[PDB]
């Protein structure tokens, strides 16, 4: 057989080989310089048209030869030198030239070949535009490039709910021209969101069908009933026809998803909220965490869709109220703007009030988000939780939001050396980014603000007042034993420091 | 009733 | 019909029968030497793609020819002589010069990318990397290497639960380039886990389909309802087109599997926990056991996943505590690391506490293991158990873990239906043979021993009553008339191990 | 006697 250069030789020489060539002229020659048969002569001698015999010589010759020789010594013989020097000049820049193309661009309109055609057919969502978080999308494009070489691998783009992960992969695969076309041949982007034990099997059915050709989507069988081992085999089957394939698994919940991606030796970008599903994969697991939109980036996002920037002190402060409240949150920031009607700082602070005395439900809106409000999203993040961890969480209401407080100062409200509290609090931040770890000065945790008003109008109206009280109790129990600064152990005895917010939460539970 | 659904 | 050798030559040489060949050229040269039929030639001459005529030509041919002649006497005449030369070289370095076959005519086409393929399609799982158990993956490769000549054989890679076997078959089939390509042509790795009587049939349904072509995976009938003799005949049929195929049977529990694999004259690697399933087979049975990670290897595994090593003496001791606790066990070691959150040795001894005062459930985590904690695993080893063996096991809680003790000292807590209590030992042997739950040791005197993972399994798993009953039912027979086992002049006082008894009692008033 | 099994 040939190669891909000798084949591209015989192949890209067709506006030529039709105009001045008759295959019988070479028949004898190849019948003779030992490369041909007489069933193949009679195959290419008794044919009506010459395009016949030309297709004949360019499909039969493919086989019994060991390179492209007796078709360049032949054309030099037959007064048809104009094909010969072409193909010999081409084997020249083929053999003598260790430098040719490299996979890139030699025909224009990639942006209609990728952008519309590959993205769309791989079901990639229409990337975000009016603001792009440079850093993160970039580290994504980078960390995807480092791995195009690799056989199977995981990229976990993990963060909070409404944290912006899915959007970032949308922007990271729609920006470049490398990840799709250059680094990976195709893209498959699929939403998981599975809880049942059937969600993780049904998923890989629509991958398997996401792969399959337009022929045989008609032929779609009653495949819902077919073993797990045969669907798996059927995917790695239909996966023969798919070299360097990227998989985006938008919104993973089941560690079974991850086990399947890994039994099938697949290549995965993964959007998820819970990070520990990665312990399921024994591998080059690589992770990229999407943190809260920092105070400055938030400004950028507002600026981005036309929102007017502060002046007076109690307006820049109003906007730090929103950014503090919406504990760096893409989604809710967005629910906010969409619900900011006249656009004035005035109506923005209206919402800033509405948010404190009615929770996330005060600002829930129609948004590019799949959820009316971040609370519906977090609900799920709260359902998945170890039953006991559901408890620790249900209680962190009676804490201070945006405040660092020690492990023992938490030991007061949380169920059961009370280090065990920290294990629950790590699991709690690991599984939806609900908390906040800070190793030193002293092992301390912290609860953000979106993550609080979720719990406010959501944990049991009694349990708020019970946690407030179980605290004033163990606090006064620390009482009978005898800014950029952590709260000292000489002063735990008085949470009266946060008396202000403690007084508001109390006014809530007791009425 | 400790939450909502939950 | 052909056979395993001539079809391995026809199989090894398939990249070539795909790069240059055409079944129409041979159809004419072959109706003549009498190896076909006009539906045969009908079926192969009208096919839209060539790989169809080719895959049907190699199947119809593997069944039809009285020999492998009229295909050497053909790649020759059609100027594709570059083929018939390769196949006659394989039959001469096979009939005449054997052995020379693996180094010379089979190996020179290895490619560390064909491997990943053969593995993926045979459902071999993605080998482990940050640590490889040298001895084992290796001695395994050797014993698989030793048997490819053999016509049929069992390799039993048996050990404890979470003891690391499946992983070893993954690394052992991911290491060489020889086992797949050189010693065996293809791999079919199927996980069993069968308990029902239907599991062992459903299994071989998925073997039969693991063998099957992409075409004729479209064509799948209601074989769920089709006889045992026919799934079996259907297999040794559809198995012609699969010369030397190695079979991994990950996790066999039913002795019925082993009988089927052996009626079908198959080649088997078998990961299992219970060893007696091998009594089912009348054959070249070879066994390879995955033991608990030795005190030193454990060190190697921790270093391997970025874990900081001791300095102070009560830090190497924190680690001898973990090493004592997870009585050398890969899976639980792994949950241990996985749950060490901040990474400190501190939080590691913390777990060392949480583990004593809450059992294996103090460290259950998401791990590359299919099971959250070793307790879900041993569960089964304990369910499968002969009813009486179930009892003996339930009682060895009230023993000392990591301690060597004589059989009569066991005859005291252990049940039975006269004056010679040997029956206890028979039950503790079935008990170690069947999940590697205990530990048998022949001389100085017949003594057994229970490790720690296998204990704190039983601590928080047996009936809270049976703990206090065993402590007392022992304290009854208890009075009558370091590297050293406790002597018969001094058994009357088990008070030596009072420590691991005072704890048990503080747990049986709870 | 086995806490379930
Ligand atoms: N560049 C951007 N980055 C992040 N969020 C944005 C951006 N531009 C607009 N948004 C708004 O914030 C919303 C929430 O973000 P997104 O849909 O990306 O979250 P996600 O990571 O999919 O979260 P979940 O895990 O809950 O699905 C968007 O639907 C949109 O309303
Ligand atoms: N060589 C190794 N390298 C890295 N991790 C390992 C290794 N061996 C075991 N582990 C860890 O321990 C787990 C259990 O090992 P494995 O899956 O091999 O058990 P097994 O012997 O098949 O037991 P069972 O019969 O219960 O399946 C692995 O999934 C992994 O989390
Ligand atoms: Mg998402
Ligand atoms: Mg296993």
């Amino acid at each position: 057989m040939l190669c891909e250069i000798e084949c591209r030789a015989l192949s890209t020489a067709h506006t030529r080989l039709i105009h001045d060539f008759e295959p019988r002229d070479a028949l004898t020659y190849l019948e003779g310089k030992n490369i041909f048969t007489e069933d193949h002569s009679e195959l290419i001698s008794k044919m009506s048209t010459r395009l016949e015999r030309i297709a004949n010589f360019l499909r039969i010759y493919r086989r019994q030869a060991s390179e492209l020789g007796p078709l360049i010594d032949f054309f030099n013989y037959n007064n048809q030198s104009h094909l010969a020097d072409f193909l010999e000049d081409y084997i020249d820049f083929a053999i003598n030239e260790p430098d040719l193309l490299r996979p890139v661009v030699i025909a224009p309109q990639f942006s209609r070949q990728m952008l519309d055609r590959k993205l769309l057919l791989g079901n990639v969502p229409k990337q975000m535009t009016c603001y792009i978080r440079e850093y993160h999308v970039d580290r994504v494009i980078k960390k995807l490039d480092e791995m195009c070489d690799l056989d199977s691998f995981f990229l976990f783009l993990h963060g909070r709910a409404g944290s912006g992960k899915s959007v970032i992969a949308s922007q990271a695969l729609s920006k470049s021209d490398q990840l799709i076309g250059i680094n990976y041949d195709s893209i498959v982007w699929l939403k998981d969101s599975g809880t049942a034990p059937k969600s993780t099997f049904d998923l890989f059915t629509d991958i398997l069908l996401m792969l399959k050709s337009e022929d045989d989507l008609l032929n779609f069988p009653s495949v819902e009933h077919v073993t797990s081992v045969v669907l798996k085999r059927m995917i790695c089957n239909a996966l023969i026809d798919r070299p360097n394939t990227l998989f985006v698994f938008d919104d993973v919940v089941q560690e079974e998803t991850i086990r399947w991606a890994q039994e099938l030796r697949l290549r995965c970008l993964v959007t998820t909220r819970d990070v520990e599903i990665s312990n399921a994969a024994s591998q080059t697991c690589e992770f990229i965490e999407v943190t809260s939109l920092e105070i400055d980036e938030c400004y950028d996002f507002l600026e981005a869709y036309g929102m007017p920037m502060p002046v007076g002190e109690k307006e820049e402060d109003v906007l730090n109220k929103t950014i503090e409240l919406s504990s760096g949150n893409p989604a809710t920031l967005m629910m906010f703007f969409k619900s900011c009607e006249p656009k004035t700082f005035e109506k923005m602070a209206q919402l800033n009030n509405k948010l404190e005395s009615r929770g996330l439900v005060g600002v829930e809106c129609i948004t590019p988000y799949s959820y009316k409000s971040l609370a519906m999203a977090l609900q799920r993040c709260v359902e998945v939780l170890s039953d006991e961890d559901r408890s620790a969480l249900a209680f962190a209401v009676v804490m201070p939001p945006g405040v660092d407080i020690p492990v023992k100062l938490w030991s007061c409200v949380i169920p059961v050396l009370d280090d065990e509290v920290a294990d629950r609090l790590k699991r709690l931040s690991k599984r939806g980014a609900l908390l906040s770890g800070k190793r030193m000065p002293v092992l301390t945790f912290k609860i953000d603000h979106i993550i609080h008003m979720f719990l406010k109008h959501v944990v049991d109206a009694q349990t708020i007042a019970n946690g407030i009280s179980i605290l004033e109790q163990r606090l006064l129990e620390i009482g009978n034993n005898n800014e950029t600064v952590i709260r000292p152990e000489d002063f735990p005895k008085f949470m009266q420091l946060h008396q202000k917010f403690y007084d508001s939460l109390k006014n809530f539970a007791c009425c | 009733p400790m939450f909502n659904f939950m």
